[PDB]
DNA sequence: TTAGAGAATTGGAGAGTGTGTTTTTTTTTTTTTTT
DNA sequence: ACACACTCTCCAATTCTCTAA
């Protein structure tokens, strides 16, 4: 009854939507869009297949790529501190067997974070031959096995959530991402959004950062102050999951004036319809997020908004 | 002895387990009267005494399996059903030995035909996967699901322990994919299959089993574990996975009406928005020509082979996973399991040699440590590839945007390329129709038939039975007026290319042109090609000729083919 | 209905003082009761384990009850009718003898508690009863129950 | 009340008999031919 | 043929019983 209560107390509140992002990762100085990034992509989309028998995919995977002392894996050390179901993998220290699975069979990581989120650091070490069987995996949501006269065939419907360097450890401004990361078009066409981070120096800035890291040093608890408790935030999140929002008649003629306008900027990796998919991915999740049934266009202009920055 | 029990004294079990009372003189004479009395006397609502036309049919096909139906058997004299569940090994011994009495009724001496007969259960009412078995269902009869992962060869083993033997094989059961539970491994179990019932399935197969669940003891297993842990087998008693003359003459009726070979062209990929041409191979792929030879040197294959040229997300692989669902047998990617089927490829230096071989061949041939032996492909071919990066170039020839052979390009029968092309209104009409999908197929009768309508002009039920009726029937023939036109037309085709400066056009070309004719009388259930047919075969293939062209030939060439891409 | 067989009834216990690692499990505890804790990283299939047997002779009519097992798989001493001398040919009646579920499960230690320099220890767990396929590889478990010691069958 | 002559029951000495034994990966360091 | 497990057989050691001094 009382979770119930609080729950209910913070689902009325109008500014539920920004605490929440506010929440995510509490010791990183700034980064909105990257933790706004991370809550919908653990909230999700919502699954679902046509008449043909055909599926639609339903989850969100991210990229962030980012020159050296940028605080990128601190996200992904946040997110398998935090979410139920996730896996830490470096992608120097692993293999194709141990990745997706072995026989010995037995489970590899892909396998135990179904229905979670998988997390992979220094994804541009990753031998080429082990790359491809994460994109194999990543195109089906499904692994297969044929050795030795056994045979078979498992599910594994898990969200990727990646880190990578620049090529020559520092990102070029004259070239595009494709030049900057060493990936192969297949796979970057299949992340639904990517990060940039970069130093940009600025004195304004770095007299706050620095007092930021050193009152973290000072003070061990104290310094962050978030706006949720960790397990007021998740009983939020398993809430959220259960609904199953659908689009509103104003949506579906605003989804396609924002993509004509997508494809006006593209006429830099080269805008498909797979964008326009994502985008739905994006604004069912900022749906879910919200406790809301309907997507009111108002989600789909944040949605829009936010894919933008990853151009 | 002589004194029997009446149906309502079998109500009470009276001695210890169940087992101990089926096996009693007096219960048994009693149960086998009342099978009798049952397989002799249950109707359907019209009379027509089922198991009486079912006995009929098992010398009409000199068979060896009755078919029993569990309901039938529930429906009345329902405590035969309970002691069948609960002692099956037992009741399936009366059983059989009063379907025999039951058959020698309608032939007289079968028993030179056949010893003995089995009863086949059919239709129990309950179902486990392979995960809610447990040590209470020894001995109890059980009915399960899952693919078939392995099975052996089939053996003879001896009967009794003067000599009598019977079948023998061994298949390995694993749980559907789609049962699975999250995050989990499969289980799985093997099924003991004996006389009739061997070679019933092939490994890959979805499969539906009834049997008894049975257990041994085993050394091995109580060394390793340490446990007195017994092992667990399924003996299987029986296993589960054409048109009217109704379909017949709607076939013929919506034949011939006009524009029949558009509509099924619009019905083909419903969920995918344009490419006409792509939709058009395919069904041209699908429907195929007719195989000839000439033992006097020469011979042509019937299938047709396509390649598609794809530019990133332009829907190539939905519709290889729209044909997989379509066609009636098919390999996605093993040619053997690709016989009289379609093959399809969607991404790519042996596998390319291996292709090589397939396509110059229509059986293949192997040796090894000096062994021989062949195999048949006998197949379709359906690819798609990237070309050669992140983009196709126009301004150059095909083979600058591939990483194939010559003969490749010579050797399938139509070439395409699809590309992502820059025009606002395609563009709107594209959002519009997939966020128009998209929320159809929301989670959240009649809005089902509704929905299908809007869909197709085609209910594509109807359209995969057309597909393998037209396959299976019809067979055409080319009419011998208008050649004379076709050899015109292929002597100026070369005379042109040769003009230009072009790669030639080939004699693979116009056995292609013949080919697709073929298709597309097959298309309409005609058994004859017509003029309309070569022009739209001619049409396809001068202008795939034409797309693999440089640009300054490509002008050219639509200059001067004019009166073949665009007229006839 | 015919005959019905007594109910194997589980005595079962929670909420003990203090929850030990697997690197502290020693022959001194040996019989004692316990909790543990630890992720699972296999699991075997369920089988059915012979609980209690029962034997009847191939050269005479005559039968043995409730023989007890252990650890491997045991059979009667004598036969009871004394007009018969036979010990060999016995047969286990499936329908007279029980059973009970059983499976293995296989656990390593948590990764947060290892100590400094070390690598994880692993161990083998047994359940049975209510308690089968209860546990999912990749989770993390909290068990009770006593420690045996397993011969060389 | 002792003791000695005869009968019955049991133990294990030791002799005999049959028996069993030899005997597709997956991960990691290093050399070699191939593009 | 060489250690073992198991079976068979005969013989004398032992205790029990009856009789008379
Ligand atoms: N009418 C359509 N036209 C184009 N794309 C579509 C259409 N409908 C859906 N799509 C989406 O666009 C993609 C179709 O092309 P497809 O080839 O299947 O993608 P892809 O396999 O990821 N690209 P590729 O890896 O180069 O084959 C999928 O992501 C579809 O969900
Ligand atoms: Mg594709
Ligand atoms: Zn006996």
């Amino acid at each position: 009854s009382d979770e119930i209560n609080e729950l209910k107390e913070m689902v009325k509140d109008e500014h539920i939507y920004d605490k929440l992002v506010r929440s995510i990762a509490p010791a990183v100085f700034g980064h909105e869009a990257v933790k706004k990034g991370i809550l919908l992509q653990m909230l999700g989309g919502v699954h679902k297949s046509t008449v043909e028998g055909i599926k639609l995919r339903g989850d969100i995977n991210i990229c962030v790529v980012g020159d050296p002392s940028t605080s990128k894996s601190q996200f992904l050390k946040y997110v398998v501190g935090f979410a139920p179901r996730s896996v830490y993998t470096s992608g120097k220290a692993s293999s194709a067997a141990g990745l997706t699975a072995a026989v010995v069979i037995e489970a590899g990581a892909l396998m135990l974070a179904d229905n979670g989120i998988c997390c992979i650091d220094e994804f541009d070490k990753m031998d080429i031959s082990d790359q491809v069987a994460i994109h194999e995996a990543m195109e089906q949501q499904t692994i297969s096995i044929a050795k030795a006269g056994i045979h078979a065939t498992l599910n594994a419907r898990t969200s990727i959530l990646a880190a990578a360097n620049p090529v020559g450890g520092r990102y070029n401004r004259k070239l595009s991402l494709r030049g900057n990361l060493n990936m192969t078009a297949p796979i970057m066409s299949r992340f639904d959004l990517f990060f940039v981070i970069l130093d940009d120096c600025n004195e304004k800035i770095d007299t706050e950062l620095a007092s930021h890291i050193v009152d973290l040093h000072m003070k061990r608890d104290e310094a962050i102050e978030p706006p949720f408790s960790a397990e007021q935030l998740r009983r939020y999140i398993k809430y959220a999951r259960t609904f199953k929002p659908i689009l509103t008649k104003e949506a579906r003629s605003y989804l396609v004036e924002k993509y004509k306008e997508l494809r006006k900027d593209d006429a830099s990796y080269r805008i498909t319809v797979r964008q326009l998919e994502s985008m739905i991915r994006l604004s069912e999740a900022i749906a879910r997020a919200n406790c809301v049934d309907e997507i009111t266009p108002s989600f789909i202009a944040e949605a829009y908004d936010l894919l933008r920055q990853s151009i | 002895l002589r004194e029997e029990l009446t149906l309502e004294s079998l109500s009470n079990v009276k001695a210890n387990s169940y087992s101990e009372w089926i096996t009693q003189p007096n219960v048994s004479r009693t149960i086998a009267r009342e099978l009798k009395s049952f397989l002799l006397e249950y109707t359907d609502e019209t009379g027509r005494s089922v198991y009486g036309a079912r006995i009929r049919t098992l010398g009409e096909m000199n068979s060896e399996s009755l078919e029993v139906n569990y309901r039938h058997l529930a429906e009345s004299k329902a405590i035969l059903a309970l002691f069948l569940a609960k002692c099956p090994e037992e009741m399936l011994k009366i059983f059989d030995l009063v379907a025999m009495e039951a058959t020698e009724l309608h032939y007289p001496d079968y028993a030179r035909i056949h010893s003995e007969i089995h009863v086949r259960i059919s239709d129990f009412p309950t179902i486990y996967s392979l995960r809610e078995l447990r040590e209470s269902n020894l001995s109890s009869l059980v009915r399960v699901t899952g693919v078939v992962t392995r099975r052996t060869g089939v053996f003879p083993q001896l009967k009794y322990v003067k000599t009598v033997y019977r079948n023998y094989q061994r298949v390995t059961l694993q749980e559907a994919p789609g049962t699975v539970p999250p995050g989990r491994l499969p289980r799985h179990r093997e099924v003991i299959l004996l006389a009739d019932l061997v070679d019933v399935s092939k490994p890959g197969e979805e499969v539906e089993v009834t049997g008894i669940y049975k257990n041994n003891y085993d050394g091995n297993l109580n060394a390793k574990n340490g446990f007195p842990v017994f092992a667990t087998i399924i003996e299987a008693n029986s296993i589960k996975r054409s048109w009217t003359e109704e379909e017949e003459r709607e076939f013929r009726k919506i034949s011939r009406d006009r524009g029949i070979i558009d509509k099924i062209i619009s019905s083909m990929a419903p969920s995918i928005y344009g490419h006409r041409d792509i939709k058009t191979a395919v069904a041209c792929s699908l429907f195929g020509g007719v195989p000839k030879n000439v033992n006097g040197k020469h011979s042509i294959r019937g299938d047709i082979n396509v390649l598609l040229l794809g530019d990133p997300g332009t829907a190539k692989s939905q519709i290889l996973k729209y044909v997989e669902k379509t066609a009636h047998r098919a390999v996605f990617a093993a040619l053997v399991l690709a016989d009289k089927g379609v093959c399809l490829i969607d991404e790519f230096d042996q596998d390319r040699t291996s292709i090589h071989e397939a396509m110059e061949q229509q059986s293949i041939s192997i040796s090894k440590a000096g062994i021989v032996t062949t195999l048949q492909a006998r197949c379709s071919i359906i690819a798609a590839a990237n070309p050669n990066g992140g983009r196709y170039n126009s301004t150059l020839p095909l083979a600058q945007n591939v990483s194939l052979t010559e003969p490749i390009l010579s050797r399938f029968d139509i070439l395409c390329v699809v590309r992502d092309l820059v025009d606002e209104e395609a563009d709107e009409r594209l959002a519009t129709f997939v966020v128009d999908s998209h929320v159809r197929s929301h989670p959240e009768l009649q809005r089902q038939r509704k929905k299908e309508e809007e869909i197709s002009p085609i209910p594509q039920e109807l359209l995969m039975k057309y597909i393998h009726y037209a396959r299976t029937k019809i067979y055409p023939k080319l009419h011998q007026m208008d050649m004379d036109k076709v050899s015109r037309v292929y002597a100026d085709l070369r005379r042109e290319s040769i003009s230009t400066g072009s790669f030639p056009i080939t004699v693979r070309h116009l056995e292609s042109i013949l080919r697709i004719a073929e298709s597309f009388a097959k298309m309409r259930l005609s058994e004859f090609v017509s003029s309309y047919d070569l022009d739209r075969a001619i049409k396809v293939v001068v202008d795939s000729f034409v797309d693999a062209q440089k640009v300054s030939v490509r002008r050219q060439l639509r200059r001067s083919f004019a009166i073949y891409t665009l007229g006839h | 209905s015919p005959e019905q067989t007594e109910r194997v009834f589980q005595i079962s216990f929670f909420n003990l003082p203090t929850v030990h690692r697997i690197r502290d499990i020693r022959s001194e505890k040996i019989g004692s009761l316990l909790s543990i804790s630890g992720t699972v990283t296999r699991t075997s299939e369920v089988r059915p384990e012979l609980y209690k047997a029962s034997f009847t002779c191939d050269m005479c009519r005559a039968i043995v009850d409730n023989v007890e097992q252990s650890f491997k798989y045991t059979e009667p001493t004598f036969c009871p009718n004394p007009s018969c001398e036979n010990r060999a040919f016995w047969t286990l009646n499936v329908t007279r003898s029980r059973f009970l579920d059983w499976q293995k499960v296989r656990i390593q230690e948590n990764a947060n508690e290892i100590p400094t320099g070390s690598m994880p220890r692993t161990l083998d767990v047994i359940l049975r009863g209510d308690s089968v396929e209860r546990a999912k590889p990749g989770d993390r478990c909290k068990f009770t129950g006593v420690e045996i010691v397993v011969p060389d069958v």
